[PDB]
C-alpha cells in the first residue's frame, strides 16, 4: 500500500 | 514475490555503476585535455555533471525507499532530492538545446554567429541554465513533505510525496513542465536539427573545395611557383616586385593594410576571383564547349583548374579536354596524371582528377562527413533522452488530472520500471561517446 510515487 | 526485488537490485546497481564510471570519465578527459574543450563539449560537460548529480544524489533515494515501502530518511532530504531531481532534468534539456543552437550557428549561418562560439558566451549560459533551473524548481523543496500512513497492524510509516495546495495548482504545474521542458525544447530542436540537416545535405561545393585546396594565409606568402599570393590563392603579381604586391593588394581592397587583410576581406576577394575564373571559361572557345556538357561535380573541377593555372593554361589541355567531352573519364584521368600540373602539385592534382573520374565529391568529403557524424550522435542522445523522461512526465500529468485511476493502475511494478527508464538516461550518453571511436572493435 505504498500507493503513488515520489516526485521524479 | 522474490523476483521483483531481485531484478530491481541488479538493474539499479548496474545503471549506477555505468553512470558513475562514464560521467566521471568524461569530466576527466575534458578537464585534462584542453584540446578537447570545444564549445560543444563545454555543454556536454554540464550535461554530464547533471547526470552524475541525478545518479549519485537522487537515484539511491528512489530505489531503497521503494524497496522498503517507507521513507526512513528525514523530511529535509525529501525536499532536497526532489529539488535536485527537478533541477537535473531542466539543465539537461536546456543544455541539449544549447548545442542545437550552437551547431545551427556554426553550420547554417557561420557569418553572424561569432558572438555565440566564443567560450565566454557558453560559460554564462550554462551559469544561467544552472541558476534559473534552481530558481524555477523552487516549488519542489517548498511543497514536499512526509505523508504518514499505516502498513501492517498499525505500523506507522512515512512516504515522500509532492503535494500542492489544490488540484488546480497541481495540474497547472505539470502542464507548465511538459510545456517548458519537453514541448518547447522539442520544436526548437527539430527546426534547429532540421535546418542543419538541410545544409549538410547540400553537400560539398566548389567554394569549399577551393578553400580546402588553397587555404587561408593572411600575410603575403610564396605559392608553389614562388610568386607572392594572399588570401585563398589570390596571386598578387608574377613580376618580381615586392612593392607591386602591396600596391596591387591595396588597389583591390579599400585601405593600405600592408599585407594584413581581415578574414572577411579575403572572402570578398575570393568570391571575385571565382567569378573571373568562370567568366574566363565562358569567353574561351575551347573551355566553354566542355563546360556545358559536364556534371556539377565535374564542372567545379574544371574551374578549380582555371583558378590555379588560368584560362590559357588549362585550354592547352586539348587532349584531356576532348577526353572529358568524350565522356571517357578513366582515360582522361591517365592523360591528366602525366602533365606538369600533376608533378608540380601532386596532392592537389590527385583530388581534382578523382572528381573527374567518379563525378563525386569523395575526394573532399572529409570534414562534411565528420560534421554528419557529430549531428547524428546529437540527434540520438536527444531522442533517447526524451524516450526516457516522457513516461514519467506523462504519468505525472495523469496523476494530476485523475489521481485515483493513475495511482491504481501503476503504483507497484509499472511505476517501478517507469522510474527505472528515467534513470537509464544518465548512463546512455557516456555509452554513445565510446561507441563512436573504435569501441565496436571490442568483443
Amino acid at each position: 500500500d505504498f500507493l503513488g510515487w515520489l516526485x521524479f | 514475490k522474490e523476483w521483483q526485488p531481485a531484478v530491481q537490485i541488479l538493474l539499479y546497481s548496474l545503471i549506477f555503476l555505468l553512470s558513475v564510471l562514464g560521467n566521471t570519465l568524461v569530466i576527466t578527459v575534458l578537464i585534462r585535455n584542453k584540446r578537447m574543450r570545444t564549445v560543444t563539449n563545454i555543454f556536454l560537460l554540464s550535461l554530464a555533471v547533471s547526470d552524475l548529480m541525478l545518479c549519485l544524489f537522487c537515484m539511491p533515494f528512489n530505489l531503497i525507499p521503494n524497496l522498503l515501502k517507507d521513507f526512513i530518511f528525514g523530511s529535509a532530504v525529501c525536499k532536497t532530492t526532489t529539488y535536485f531531481m527537478g533541477t537535473s532534468v531542466s539543465v539537461s534539456t536546456w543544455n541539449l538545446v544549447a548545442i542545437s543552437l550552437e551547431r545551427y550557428g556554426a553550420i547554417c549561418k557561420p557569418l553572424q554567429s561569432r558572438v555565440w562560439q566564443t567560450k565566454s558566451h557558453a560559460l554564462k549560459v550554462i551559469a544561467a541554465t544552472w541558476c534559473l533551473s534552481f530558481t524555477i524548481m523552487t516549488p519542489y523543496p517548498i511543497y514536499s513533505n512526509l505523508v504518514p500512513f499505516t502498513k501492517n497492524n498499525n505500523q506507522t510509516a512515512n512516504m515522500c510525496r509532492f503535494l500542492l495546495p489544490n488540484d488546480v495548482m497541481q495540474q497547472s504545474w505539470h502542464t507548465f513542465l511538459l510545456l517548458i521542458l519537453f514541448l518547447i525544447p522539442g520544436i526548437v530542436m527539430m527546426v534547429a536539427y532540421g535546418l542543419i540537416s538541410l545544409e549538410l545535405y547540400q553537400g560539398i561545393n566548389i567554394f569549399e573545395m577551393l578553400r580546402i585546396d588553397e587555404g587561408l594565409r593572411l600575410k603575403i606568402y610564396k605559392d608553389t611557383e614562388g610568386y607572392y599570393t594572399i588570401g585563398i590563392g589570390h596571386l598578387l603579381t608574377k613580376s618580381p616586385s615586392l612593392n607591386a604586391a602591396k600596391s596591387e593588394l591595396d588597389k583591390a581592397i579599400g585601405r593600405n593594410t600592408n599585407g594584413v587583410i581581415t578574414k572577411d576581406e579575403a572572402e570578398k576577394l575570393f568570391n571575385q576571383d571565382v567569378d573571373a575564373a568562370v567568366r574566363g571559361i565562358l569567353r574561351n572557345a575551347k573551355l566553354k564547349p566542355v563546360y556545358d556538357s559536364l556534371d556539377a561535380v565535374r564542372r567545379a573541377a574544371l574551374i578549380n583548374m582555371v583558378f590555379q593555372m588560368g584560362e590559357t593554361g588549362v585550354a592547352g589541355f586539348t587532349n584531356s579536354l576532348r577526353m572529358l567531352q568524350q565522356k571517357r573519364w578513366d582515360e582522361a584521368a591517365v592523360n591528366l596524371a602525366k602533365s606538369r600540373w600533376y608533378n608540380q602539385t601532386p596532392n592537389r592534382a590527385k583530388r581534382v582528377i578523382t572528381t573527374f573520374r567518379t563525378g563525386t565529391w569523395d575526394a573532399y568529403a572529409a570534414n562534411l562527413m565528420a560534421k554528419k557524424r557529430v549531428i547524428r550522435m546529437l540527434i540520438v542522445i536527444v531522442v533517447l533522452f526524451f524516450l526516457c523522461w516522457m513516461p514519467i512526465f506523462s504519468a505525472n500529468a495523469w496523476r494530476a488530472y485523475d489521481t485515483a485511476s493513475a495511482e491504481r493502475r501503476l503504483s507497484g511494478t509499472p511505476i517501478s520500471f517507469i522510474l527505472l527508464l528515467s534513470y537509464t538516461s544518465s548512463c546512455v550518453n557516456p555509452i554513445i561517446y565510446c561507441f563512436m571511436n573504435k569501441r565496436f572493435r571490442l568483443g
